């Protein structure tokens, strides 16, 4: 934290003179010349601190202006230090907007990038821990109705077709505070006052007590919308509309994926496609039902009828055209190589959107089909029959050419460390969890690679919550142990690695931190750090998750 | 409410239908006729089934009040513990078998800090190990994705002197 | 002479160490006879961070609590993880049975059974009460001999 | 063979629908076509059925059609022009043609032609049928055709040869017997408006020198029998 | 003569080649490629029957496929007056020891049922008859006025391709036989020995079509072109020419309520695109035979450079407005709109017809020659001709103008049709009015012409235009020899009365 | 001197009336008639094809414009073709002997310099005419 982590670009004037013409979604990250994400920037005084802290770093001896966005009313915050002043496309509300943009930017850029491992293409970013910088989480919350009603403004997710009051980047950010600070009964008493004047508003509320462990609560919650005549949506026809199609999928989603009971998230699933049939999510969760029923003749039908997203994006870090402050092994060049022209063409790999979801679908279905089989069933319902969506036929080229490479792989298995990240991820699209975590386990002897770091993590994660649901004695303490310590082992080494290339902020580290923690205690995860690892690096783990876990979870542990 | 169509093109799967009103209307073609070929009239007669909007109507809150009933409505109860044998170094806890409404239960931890319940629906009894006529609490908390709930404290003094050497086998 | 003083939690150390003269880190005092003990917690958390003193480690003191039958299985564990560590090769190994005033508690020749002494350096148990003093002085004099 | 099948409302604007089925079938559907009280999250029945009685309607009615636009466009095929001669002098001559006949043709260009295109283009056919030639010499043979340039075909035909009247002969000399001045006026015997260029009872003295033979109102004054 | 030849293979670039012009660095068309030792009298043509880069067939196909190439060039781009946007590129007259026009009816059969490959127009469902092949035979058979000679290959056609007979229809149509045309249509719908059960549905449609067309083009009578327009709808209704036509029946019968109503529902080029004609960048020889300038509302009109079918449904809506107004139209816009979904681009016509309303009005209640050119195509697209027509001729006085010549030119074409149809329904009053833009249509021909040699151009429109005057008066040499200077005249002879002299069979 | 007019007015007989003087058995000129008679008159053609030619004629020009009097319809043609706008020029009444001939005064009218009546046949008025233009 102290003057390395920070990189530098190089006439000056060129940082501000290419942003203030580049004015016309969330928007970039806070430009100081590099980026920079997770400043508290909820008050002007507290943004001299954060300057303060840095016109301090300035001392010394170096081995050789923040401007914060908000998306709800586009203009651009710009503090000089002390000059403050705004760029077009009473004065509380101005501090306020652009904190909740700020903390939605620092939340969403880790979790659209979920799937690719809360992937950094920018460099010259510094991401700070956006709930270590207060109480931020509080803030947020008592700040929240205040920004309440402009969410729409900042559009939804890729997945999300049809924006609205609770599907939005607003929403899914204040879900996701909640459910990582374990803040309950703040949010809860907010949000109710919030129904008062918003009676729409009780999806949300619905959404947190999922995700602070009220399922009971919550369906309850559901149930009093959807039959009780008080409920807001027998009072339009459209907007009201959503609303039902929402809980809906709440409704079914959560018959889903927990409590198995598919027979009855069935019957859900197809009320919530009827309430909007031109919703991605709807088709998508009765396309799942039909795949658990182990009916592939209708789940090819629903996967067709099942819309795309053809025009917007996950949310991205992004003047074009540097200074690299090195703070165990991180050495040499990774790739820059030859490699099988049939295994890096993958067209199945870099799938965005819908388009990645409709496919792991896909890949679930010829698991139990087969090729051959599969080609019986699309033979059968496509060219009484009805036409292929182009989109799901090009999934059909890109399914073949993934088992392909698997079955030519593991027959000459019966290689280069980047050469198993690819038949990794190609057995982990197909579905083959133990055979992708060995190539993964193989290329990180050779060599680091996040990439194989982060998915043999995650394999972990799975094992450990399948013992747990599946669930001798000595079985379970040596096989939870085990598990354990080979988390917080991977946990360790990927923070480090994200500390030298600036990025202090993981959420997928926070809640795989987060599984051992409610295993063992939380000094006793320390101790495991600053055991295997050396103290300074255990003080890293310590600052960046650790702190969080110990006091920002309102007393979880 | 009855129109009459004129079908201008058709493939195997869709179907271009053109009214007198220019209204152009992709339709399936396996809702046709077998013979209706094309630049053919069909007469299409759309009316409202009520008596099947009241059979979903009946069918989706037979469907909602199921789910009310399996999940929802019962909730987990009291974590009662009691005291089975208390003796002067040690003592054994026991805890009546764990009622939960609904699935399910994340962990069951004793409180003195104390270790977690390996298996608590298997095992409902633990001995305290080390510990002489000094005064000791515990109490269970019951943490379920229902809710978490710790309750029924419980207070005791260990006994005074008042899976022996000489009283060996082979002493 | 430096010597590590280690053992599971509520088995005596600081009675001991105090006597010469619940453990969240550790306690390092220099008793005279005629020893550097370092004596480090025992619960799990800290359980780990035995390890940072290994090296250099010229003797081990072992604190055994005897009455306490439950978690002789758990004693075991821990000890013999601890004779494979290339750190403590050379070092001496001392085991002492304390808490020998108490009723149920083992005797010296029953405890050395059950922790397998005799599949190993040079070693030694005694019997030990922190409270009263009795056979503290006599596992010195031992570890001084080594 | 009617097909009945059971459809679910899904979306519903003030335009569009969509029907849903069991068989997953998204069908964009107007509105319009929908009972008064459909709402949203109803049950349709549509019944569809071909109906014969009005294909054959259908069918009569278009070879009904098709039988007017042949009778009237594409039956009558016109026509050969007629060219006549008025009257000839000493040095013109007045040429005119029946009225065309063209039931569907349409007329594109109406030319005249005296050994070659050299002469003019008939400017209105229709409203002028009358053509007089300005240009010609004394006791002198000549020709003339008419071209009928038609979008239906070229038909041209009926040439005819005539001779410039001799200075003794005065049978084309018209006066004003003739009460209105027309084309063929050659000379004309309160204040009108009267003509462009047109030439006193001069008739008898042409009567007397057996010739055609200065009778203006303005020059000097030098018998009509009974 | 050495100028005239631009200057600047190395571009085997082929696997993404449409029609395709042929290299020679500069790139030229109008070469005879119909036999390789009339190639060697000239000093690399291209076919897209069978995508390949130059027995006898072999030079047949490259030979049709080039004339096609060197006439859809000018077809396809006559809305905007055959602009040419490749500078380095010499364009010929294909029509000027053998005559292309008679060699290329004689080499039709042999390169028929393959013209699919060509595709379509971009107002064009491709087909046997509407392809890129039909639509050049059609255009040289109009030009050279070879009747006799299309009609007795066409008649051995249809003994293999009966449905080639359409094509014979269309050939009368533009040599001057309505009567036989529409006898032979009626005998392809009525007669049961027709050869009209999926690929002829097409078929049917075009003949409807072509019926429903030549009823509303002439002989006015919109009341039948309705039911013949409906009837080929409902054989293509994803076609935009049916209700295209539908639309203009509505617009004549006014009928402005369902004239929107077919409007909407008609459908919209996306894809397809006009044809137009190798290594991305010059010598520029002027033979002998610049703007730089600022109304910034006036030049961002969007309304301008609108392409395909987009621009002639907008010519429809600006026709609408002509006779309702903006007021009337909005009360008919509210009225079926919102009811039924407006289909967006239709939407944005509206937009973009307030803006052109906006400019017209702003200007005619208030110059540069750039200035006069903007205003000018703005009130021909709002459908003032008389009053674009002053701007044209305006802008043509302080400058020269490409753009004010060609649709100056077209102002005396059209005004000419009128007169002539209007005389039908003094004398002295017809022939003096009538002969003024005969010398007016000369006058600008000529220096059109010009300025096409200066840019490398030799070669429809300006044919046609002094072919208007040609057929009024004989002289026309002579007109131009007398006002211009003898190369001048010499250049036009070449170019254009070379063509109309010979080369159209003794019309 | 540059001679034209309308077609048949008789400007190839006026001419060679004068150069040869005898009647010659004239045809329609296509093309034109140069003759020195010292008076160098360019004879063009009249026919509206050549009417056209008459611009190259124009420059350093006498103009003789001959009048067919006889003939009442193109009475009007031949005041549009002379009405004198030609920078580059900053009338005989032949055909005189005819009877339905216009007389000298008639023809000033409807033209609106000097007029004589001619007769190319006879030569009556030819030298009077010339005297003028001297
Ligand atoms: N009866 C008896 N009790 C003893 C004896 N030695 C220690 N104790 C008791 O054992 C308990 C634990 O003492 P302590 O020294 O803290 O043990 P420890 O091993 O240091 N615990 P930790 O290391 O985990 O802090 C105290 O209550 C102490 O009185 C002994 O010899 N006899
Ligand atoms: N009666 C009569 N005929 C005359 C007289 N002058 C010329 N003509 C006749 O007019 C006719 C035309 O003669 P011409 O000189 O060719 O006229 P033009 O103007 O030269 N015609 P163009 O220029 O078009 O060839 C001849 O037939 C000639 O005999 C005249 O004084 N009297
Ligand atoms: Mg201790
Ligand atoms: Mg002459």
């Amino acid at each position: 934290l102290s003057q390395t982590s920070i990189p530098e670009v190089k006439v000056i004037g060129y940082a501000l003179h290419q942003r203030r013409a580049r004015v016309g979604d969330l928007g970039p990250p806070d430009l100081i010349f590099f980026y920079c994400m997770g400043i508290d920037t909820s008050d002007p005084t507290s943004i001299t601190i954060f300057a303060k802290k840095i016109t301090d770093l300035f001392l010394d001896t170096p081995q050789i202006s923040i401007s914060s966005w908000n998306a709800f009313r586009k203009y651009d915050v710009n503090i000089i230090v002390v000059q403050t002043y705004i760029i077009n496309s009473n004065v509380n509300m101005i501090w306020a907007e652009t904190f909740m943009s700020g903390i939605v930017r620092d939340i969403m850029i880790m979790k659209d990038n979920r799937a690719d491992g809360e992937s950094q293409n920018l460099v010259e970013t510094l991401i700070f821990n956006p709930f270590t910088s207060g109480d931020v989480a509080n803030n947020f919350i008592k700040l929240f109705p205040l920004v309440y009603e402009k969410g729409v403004y900042l559009d939804a997710p890729t997945h999300v077709l049809n924006p609205s009051l609770t599907n939005n980047y607003l929403v899914e950010t204040l879900v996701e505070i909640v459910r990582l600070t374990k803040s309950l009964e703040a949010c809860r008493k907010m949000l109710k006052k919030l129904i008062e004047i918003h009676p729409e508003a009780v999806i949300i509320l619905i959404r947190v007590y999922f995700a602070c462990d009220l399922e009971i609560d919550a369906v309850d919650l559901i149930n009093e919308q959807l039959n009780s005549p008080s409920s807001f949506l027998a009072d339009t026809s459209h907007i009201q509309l959503i609303f039902k199609s929402e809980l809906l999928s709440i409704q079914s989603e959560f018959l889903l994926d927990v409590k198995r009971d598919y027979k009855l998230a069935k019957e859900v699933a197809m009320e919530a496609v009827n309430c909007a049939p031109n919703e991605f999510k709807t088709w998508y969760l009765l396309t799942r039902i039909y795949i658990k029923l182990n009916d592939m003749s209708n789940a090819l039908l629903s996967l067709n009828a099942c819309p795309m997203s053809q025009v917007k994006e996950k949310y991205v870090l992004r003047a074009p055209i540097l200074h690299l402050p090195l703070p165990n092994p991180m050495d040499v060049q990774l790739e820059q190589k030859s490699a099988d022209p049939n295994l890096v063409n993958l067209s199945a790999s870099s799938l965005k959107s819908t388009f990645q979801l409709a496919y792991k679908l896909l890949t679930e279905i010829v698991q139990i089909t087969g090729w051959e089989q599969l080609l019986k069933y699309r033979s059968k319902i496509f060219v009484s029959k009805r036409l292929c969506e182009r989109w799901l036929d090009n999934l059909f080229m890109l399914l073949y050419e993934d088992l392909k490479t698997y079955t030519d792989w593991q027959s000459e298995q019966l290689k280069l460390t980047v050469e198993w990240e690819l038949f990794g991820l190609c057995a982990k699209r197909l579905g083959h969890l133990p055979e992708a975590a060995k190539a993964f386990q193989i290329g990180l002897s050779q060599r680091f690679s996040p990439v194989c770091a982060k998915n043999l993590l995650q394999f972990y994660i799975d094992e450990h919550k399948r013992i747990r649901r599946d669930s001798t004695s000595s079985q379970i303490l040596s096989s939870i142990n085990d598990i354990d310590s080979s988390i917080i082992d991977l946990v360790v080494k990927i923070c480090c690695w994200n500390h030298r290339w600036y990025i202090e902020f993981s959420i997928i580290l926070i809640d795989a931190l987060s599984v051992a923690v409610q295993d063992m205690g939380i000094t006793k995860v320390h101790n495991e750090i600053a055991s295997r690892f050396s103290d300074p690096v255990a003080q890293l783990i310590d600052d960046n998750i650790l702190n969080f876990l110990k006091n920002f979870t309102n007393d979880t542990f | 409410v009855d129109v009459l169509l004129t079908v201008g093109k058709l493939d195997a799967s869709l179907a271009l239908l053109t009214t007198q009103d220019h209204h152009v209307i992709e339709f399936p073609t396996v809702l046709l006729p077998e013979n209706v070929k094309a630049g053919s009239i069909i007469k299409m007669q759309v009316s409202q089934n009520l008596e099947e909007e009241k059979k979903q109507r009946n069918h989706f809150k037979s469907i909602q009040a199921k789910i009310l009933e399996k999940y929802g409505t019962h909730k987990p109860e009291s974590p009662v513990l009691k005291i089975v044998n208390v003796t002067q170094t040690s003592c054994v806890l026991a805890w009546d078998p764990l009622k939960l409404g609904s699935a399910k239960l994340k962990s069951l931890i004793l409180y003195r800090r104390s270790m977690v319940i390996p298996n608590p629906f298997k095992v409902t009894t633990t001995k305290i190990s080390g510990l002489v006529d000094t005064p000791y609490e515990f109490q269970l908390k019951l943490i379920t994705t229902s809710g978490t709930l710790w309750s029924e404290k419980v207070i005791l003094r260990t006994h005074k002197m008042t899976h022996v050497r000489g009283f060996y086998l082979d002493a | 002479m430096r010597i590590l003083m280690v053992g599971l939690d509520g088995a005596g150390k600081t009675t001991v160490l105090y006597k010469l003269k619940p453990t969240i880190g550790f306690n390092v005092e220099t008793v005279q006879y005629k020893f550097t003990v370092w004596d480090v917690g025992g619960l799990d958390r800290i359980r780990s961070l035995w390890r940072h003193y290994y090296r250099n480690t010229e003797g081990v003191i072992f604190v055994v609590d005897s009455n306490d039958r439950s978690r002789i299985g758990e004693a075991r564990e821990v000890m013999q993880r601890m004779l494979n560590e290339d750190e403590l090769r050379n070092a001496a190994w001392l085991v002492f049975a304390n808490k020998q005033d108490l009723p149920e508690a083992m005797s010296a020749a029953e405890i050395t059974e059950k922790l397998g002494l005799h599949s190993i350096r040079p070693w030694f148990i005694q019997a030990t009460c922190a409270t009263s003093g009795e056979g503290l002085y006599e596992g010195l004099e031992w570890l001084s001999n080594s």
